[PDB]
């Protein structure tokens, strides 16, 4: 059970071994080692849940080293592992192992397929440093290796100047998030003394009994980190853009790891957020406002790897709402959920961008239900666990235990926005299926995860995580109720516009319907305005500054000199005449110096 | 007792790479690494038999080791050489340096390479005794000595593509500011050995019994301030640091005279070792303006690096801003902070060794530094791109390498101490992020931008491969495992911080 450091290292050596085969090494090769090493985490993982679980749920640490040490400053190389670590874990290790098998399949013929593989299993290793982290400084490392991976993946194609674009916007964002992280990490130690999680929460009350001001400057600059890496508000532009690189890429980043992150850390700092109430409902807010620009823009988007990526940023933007609500529990099981149907539906987006062999428009595509049927039953379960369809799909089940957290709790603007919210999902989602289909061991397992098999996997958050409060029994029926109603209504309403279009184009043609629609389409004009703030003041300054002022001031005396030494070079004209003269002139200052003194 | 022979070591063996230069023109090679393994076995031993993690802060002076022989006793100057755990990292590092500087310049088979390798001997030795003297006019005299072979090889081996009118111009900058500094330093040196003279009746320049002299409060900032601009010269600070990138272009085209004079970093020794324990009330007047310097050369050097179209340049501005991140922490008088400035010294120079000697391989392969005819390398290399990112994402500061424990920890100690500059110098982190990933796309991703880059370079040989492994190694190992590196130096900087803050 202490192989939780095995489940760090056998990526490692993935990664260490693939990036120094070079390429050199056959596709099968490069294929076993990765997908071999990733599995055997996934596996080490199984069995460490499984004696987890033998022994009554019982945290277990496992210290390595003592990474500094530096007078009152303690840190240790130490991992722990509870229910919400062996939750992500399980997720990541699974979701990672079936993404590695389906990038197995799909990288077959590309060049850098072992650096692929390598970068992928450096991926995963860091996210499991990320997730099994004891202390917040070797979760930071998780943190930047997780962002140092996203980057080499998504402009994994190289020669696209494109593609190298979007991965270096994704690491700037992205490392933006971590600077906010480096400032919690840098204010919790200098007020409780050390950066361990249990020992934060266990030495804050005490701490902070007489000011909480520097716990919510902590707690905020926490959540500027984690919607950082999650890819919310206000550094969502990223997982916009990010759709330059490869399909398992995208299911790595959307289900596996990386927007998971943000969730992760939260769910694991829950102690410091409740001593915080405000900040934790600041993070409720910043979930929902964010799953509202990410439903709106997903409706107008024109291709489906762009309405995947809004509808991965307005799922997470309902998990930050069930950690806003304190639906913890719900939170952490619709990440699971999420991580299931999202790589199912990038994994079928992948084969149907194979099968059209192109990058080609969804207006141009229609009937490919007689050709590709499978493709079409796996976006539909997908779709459906999307948009919560009632009682045949996991996310349904998610969607009403985060309904239900937020309404226990006494939040009305939090359910009313995932009321329209998943309304929203619905809507833009089978936009996406009619537009698109109208007018494969892995895909099995996400397919059949996909549905309430899913549903009937229970997290282990009894000891971790605080219990949710409990709804009436009523209350729960007619929130189940009205939230059927909802996503059928979605549905049915999106098929009646997206079956000819007619009533769509009314809107899609009227000058304020074309504004909004362009609105919506620029990430609610977000991207342009960090393009107005930031960068264009960045490259300009860097162009002021190309010719290093500094140093010219600092070489303003040489040119003293030079022109100092050409004036005096003038008295020097040979003349003897003149030297005589000299001699009388500085006989006289000599003389009028001595009499003036 | 061994450490007058660690300066007389590189002295000797250059000496007789120039004089066996007559038995061979691969020969002096050879001496050349005996020498510089001969001086980095040595400090190793040294530093084996130290016993540094055992050593408890008993006040200054406390040394490993010291030594006295009278040379001026007119003025009561003495070769006076000591050790403790901060000298001797930086002089374990100065010989690290020097035998990656021999292995860098392996290949290059001319007449007078011989003269080269004495030059290069020269300057590792004179670093090793500025960072060994305890002597004030005896450590001017090495800060001021290792300037003139400095000054030659970048006059006369250096770029060569460009004129010999720009490496005379590049040289002869670099000469001017470090003497002019050194001078001031020397006026410093001398009114200080006077005071003291004046208050007690005895000369001396021994750093020991300088600490206790009576100034007023004025005359010890004038002496504070000469002495940083000494060291603000050779730090770099903004705005004495142009000399620095035009000295990187104008270096020899290997790179091992970066490796040999630059990228030790005597001048945070200079700050620590002299300019805390002489002047400690002068140092914590003087601190905010250091600090905010230090912000200013992050900054400005991340903005300077993003605008360079020569790789050389571009490193060299990332020194800049690395060292204005050891600026700041040297005067946060916290001792969390003087750890992390220990491990950033070391960290960025193993780093910037491996950039620069990856540069010049790359220059050596692309005969060009233009970035904007260079691209898609990463397709016509075998070792070089990939190695050059692990560089670049240990310069940004990533964890996992030995940047990342020097500047969080920096971070750490100057949040507890100076909170606005540490948030400001986070976002110089971004900055720093931002000007590496451009290098890196501008390099080695995208397309080919001109025929040099669209044809297959040849590999890199087995030698220069392997050192910078061994950087990758060193670096790695910093960032996972820094603690025998803050055990060694523990003692030194708990007695200046102590000395530093039990005196204001
Ligand atoms: C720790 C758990 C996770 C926590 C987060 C950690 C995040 C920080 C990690 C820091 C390390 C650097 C990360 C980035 C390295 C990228 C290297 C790379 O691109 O490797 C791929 C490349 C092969 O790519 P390919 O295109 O096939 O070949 C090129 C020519 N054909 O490869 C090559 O060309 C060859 C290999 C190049 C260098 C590989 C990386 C070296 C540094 C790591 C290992 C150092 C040594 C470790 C052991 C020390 C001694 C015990
Ligand atoms: C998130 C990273 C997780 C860790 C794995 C990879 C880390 C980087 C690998 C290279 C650098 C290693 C540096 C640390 C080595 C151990 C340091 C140490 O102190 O070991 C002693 C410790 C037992 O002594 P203990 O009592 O615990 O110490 C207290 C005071 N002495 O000894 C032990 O407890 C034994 C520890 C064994 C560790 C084995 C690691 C094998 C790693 C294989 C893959 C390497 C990948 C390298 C590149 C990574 C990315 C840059
Ligand atoms: C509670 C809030 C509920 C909001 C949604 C209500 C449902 C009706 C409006 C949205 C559906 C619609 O008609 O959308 C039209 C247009 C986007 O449709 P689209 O497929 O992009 O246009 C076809 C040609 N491009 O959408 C627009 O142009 C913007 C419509 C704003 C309403
Ligand atoms: C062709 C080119 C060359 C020619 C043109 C360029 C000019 C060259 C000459 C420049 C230098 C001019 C002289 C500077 C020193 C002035 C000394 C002075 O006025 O001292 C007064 C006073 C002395 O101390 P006092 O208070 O009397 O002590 C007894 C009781 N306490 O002092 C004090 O009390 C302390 C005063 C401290 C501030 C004065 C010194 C300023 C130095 C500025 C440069 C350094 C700035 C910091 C670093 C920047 C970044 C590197
Ligand atoms: C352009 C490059 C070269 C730099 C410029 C040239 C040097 C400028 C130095 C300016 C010095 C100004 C001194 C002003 C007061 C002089 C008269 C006086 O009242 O002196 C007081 C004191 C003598 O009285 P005493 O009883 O001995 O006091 C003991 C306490 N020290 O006096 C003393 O005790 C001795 C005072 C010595 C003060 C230090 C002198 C050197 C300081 C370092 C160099 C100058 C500052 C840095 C460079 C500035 C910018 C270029
Ligand atoms: C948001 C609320 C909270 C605010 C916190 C503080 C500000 C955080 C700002 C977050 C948003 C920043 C988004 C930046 C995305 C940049 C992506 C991009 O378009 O990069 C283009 C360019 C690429 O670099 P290069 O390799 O030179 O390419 C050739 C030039 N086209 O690269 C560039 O032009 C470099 C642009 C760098 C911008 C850095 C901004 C740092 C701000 C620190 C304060």
């Amino acid at each position: 059970m202490n192989m939780l450091a095995l489940t760090i290292i056998l990526p490692l050596i993935g990664f260490v071994l693939l990036a120094f085969s070079r390429g050199r090494w056959s596709e099968n090769v490069s294929a076993i080692v990765g997908v071999g090493s990733v599995g055997l985490a996934a596996l080490v993982t199984a069995f460490i849940g499984v004696d987890f679980f033998a022994n009554g749920e019982q945290t277990y640490s496992q210290p390595l080293w003592t990474w500094m040490s530096v007078g009152d400053f303690n840190i240790g190389f130490n991992l722990v592992l509870d229910g919400l670590s062996l939750t992500m874990l399980s997720v990541v290790t699974g979701v990672g192992f079936l993404i590695h098998m389906y990038a197995s399949w799909y990288m077959r013929g590309e060049e850098g397929y072992s650096r692929f593989f390598a970068y992928t299993n450096l991926f995963i290793a860091s996210m499991v440093v990320l997730v099994l982290a004891d202390n917040l400084l070797l979760m930071y490392l998780g943190w930047e290796g997780v962002g140092l991976c996203s980057y080499l993946l998504i402009g994994f194609y190289y020669t696209d100047p494109k593609n190298g674009a979007a991965a270096m916007k994704a690491f700037v964002v992205t490392r933006v998030g971590d600077v906010f992280l480096a400032f919690a990490l840098f204010i919790l130690y200098n007020e409780l003394g050390t950066l361990n999680f249990r020992e934060m929460v266990e030495l804050a009350p005490a701490h902070f009994a007489d000011g909480n001001n520097m716990l919510m400057w902590a707690t905020l600059m926490l959540l500027g980190g984690a919607v950082g890496k999650s890819a919310q508000l206000p550094l969502q532009t990223w997982l916009a853009d990010a759709m330059a690189g490869p399909t398992p890429v995208s299911a790595l980043i959307h289900a596996a790891t990386m927007v998971t992150a943000g969730v992760y850390l939260i769910a694991r700092t829950h102690g410091l957020f409740l001593m915080t109430p405000e900040v934790l409902h600041l993070v409720g807010i910043v979930g929902a406002v964010t799953l509202l620009l990410a439903g709106f823009a997903a409706l107008v988007q024109t291709d489906i790897k762009r309405v995947l990526a809004y509808s991965t940023m307005s799922q997470i933007g309902y998990m930050f709402l069930a950690l806003g609500v304190q639906a913890w529990d719900a939170a952490i099981f619709h990440l699971m959920t999420h991580a299931f149907f999202k790589a199912l539906l990038f994994l079928a987006s992948g084969s149907v961008i194979l099968a059209c062999h192109h990058e080609q428009n969804i207006f141009k595509m229609g009937g490919l239900r007689k050709s590709i049927p499978l493709v079409y039953l796996c976006f539909l379960v997908g779709g459906a666990a999307l948009s919560a369809l009632p009682l045949v799909t996991a996310g349904f089940f998610s969607k009403d235990e985060i309904l239900a957290g937020a309404m226990a709790n006494g939040h009305i603007n939090l359910m009313v926005a995932g009321l329209v919210g998943a309304f929203m999902t619905s809507l833009y989602t089978f936009r996406m299926i009619f537009i698109v289909f109208h007018g494969s061991l892995p895909l099995i397992v996400l397919l059949i995860l996909s549905t309430f098999v899913g549903a009937l996997i229970v997290p282990p958050l009894q000891g971790v995580l605080p219990q949710t409060t409990e709804l009436a029994h009523g209350s729960m029926l007619t929130l189940e109720i009205t939230s059927g109603v909802v996503a059928v209504v979605g549905i049915l309403l999106a098929a009646w516009l997206w079956l000819k279009r007619t009533l769509v184009t009314s809107i899609a043609n009227s000058a304020p319907g074309r504004l909004l629609s362009t609105w919506w389409y620029n990430a609610w004009g977000f991207d342009w305005l960090y393009d107005k703030v930031f960068v264009k003041p960045f490259l300009g300054i860097a162009w002021l500054l190309k010719r290093d002022p500094l140093n010219s001031m600092m070489n303003i005396p040489a040119v003293l000199s030079r022109f100092a030494g050409k004036g005096l070079l003038l008295s020097e004209n040979g003349y003897l005449r003149w030297y005589v003269a000299s001699m009388s002139i500085g006989a006289v200052v000599v003389l009028a110096l001595l009499m003036v003194l | 007792m061994l450490l007058p022979w660690l300066i007389l070591i590189p002295f000797i063996g250059g000496f007789l790479c120039w004089q066996t230069e007559r038995f061979g023109v691969k020969v002096p090679r050879w001496i050349a690494l005996i020498t510089m393994g001969l001086t980095l076995a040595l400090s190793l031993q040294l530093w084996l038999q130290g016993g540094y993690s055992l050593t408890q802060s008993a006040g200054i002076p406390q040394w490993q080791s010291e030594f006295d022989m009278p040379w001026i006793p007119r003025f009561g100057i003495s070769i006076h050489l000591a050790i403790d755990g901060l000298s001797l990292l930086m002089v374990v590092l100065t010989g690290l340096l020097g035998v990656l500087a021999v292995l860098c310049s392996w290949k290059e088979i001319e007449k007078y390479q011989g003269f080269f390798h004495l030059n290069l001997m020269w300057i590792l030795g004179g670093v090793i005794g500025v960072f060994l003297a305890i002597d004030m006019f005896l450590f001017f005299f090495f800060w001021e000595m290792m300037l003139v072979p400095m000054y030659f090889l970048i006059a006369l081996w250096g770029h060569k593509a460009s004129d010999g009118k720009t490496r005379i111009t590049a040289a002869t900058k670099f000469f001017i500011y470090t003497q002019a500094s050194g001078l001031v330093m020397l006026i410093a040196i001398l009114a200080l050995v006077f005071v003291h003279y004046n208050a007690t009746g005895v000369w001396t320049f021994n750093y020991e019994e300088l600490l206790n002299t009576p100034m007023s409060s004025g005359v010890e900032y004038l002496l504070m301030l000469g002495f940083f601009i000494a060291f603000a010269v050779k730090m770099p600070v903004v705005p004495l640091h142009g000399w620095l990138p035009d000295a990187h272009s104008q270096a020899p085209t290997a790179g091992s005279v970066d490796l040999a004079g630059i990228l030790l970093k005597t001048a945070a020794y200079g700050l620590l070792r002299f300019s805390l324990p002489l002047f400690p009330n002068a140092s914590a007047e003087f601190a905010p303006i250091a600090m905010w310097l230090g912000v200013i050369g992050i900054f400005y050097g991340a903005w300077m690096a993003f605008a360079q179209t020569d790789i050389k340049r571009l490193i060299a501005y990332t020194s800049v801003s690395h060292m204005g991140f050891v600026l700041i922490a040297i005067y946060t008088g916290s001792q969390l902070a003087y750890q992390g400035a220990v491990i950033q010294m070391i960290a960025h120079g193993l780093s910037a060794a491996g950039l620069f000697i990856l540069c010049g391989q790359l220059y050596e392969r692309i005969h060009t530094r233009d970035m904007r005819m260079m691209g898609g390398l990463w397709s016509k290399m075998k070792w070089l791109p990939a190695l050059s990112l692990f560089f670049a994402v240990a310069t940004l500061g990533m964890p996992g390498t030995g940047n990342f424990v020097g500047e969080f920890m920096i971070l750490f100690g100057s949040f507890q101490v100076v909170p606005v500059i540490t948030v400001i110098s986070t976002f110089g982190l971004v900055f720093a992020s931002v000007y590496s990933l451009a290098m890196l796309h501008r390099a080695y991703f995208g397309k080919a931008k001109s025929q040099i880059a669209s044809q297959e370079l040849p590999g890199m040989s087995l030698r220069e491969l392997f050192m910078i492994l061994l950087l990758v190694v060193l670096l790695v190992l910093l960032g996972f495992y820094p603690q025998p590196i803050l055990d060694t130096s523990h003692s030194a900087i708990g007695n200046i911080q102590q000395w530093f803050v039990n005196s204001v």
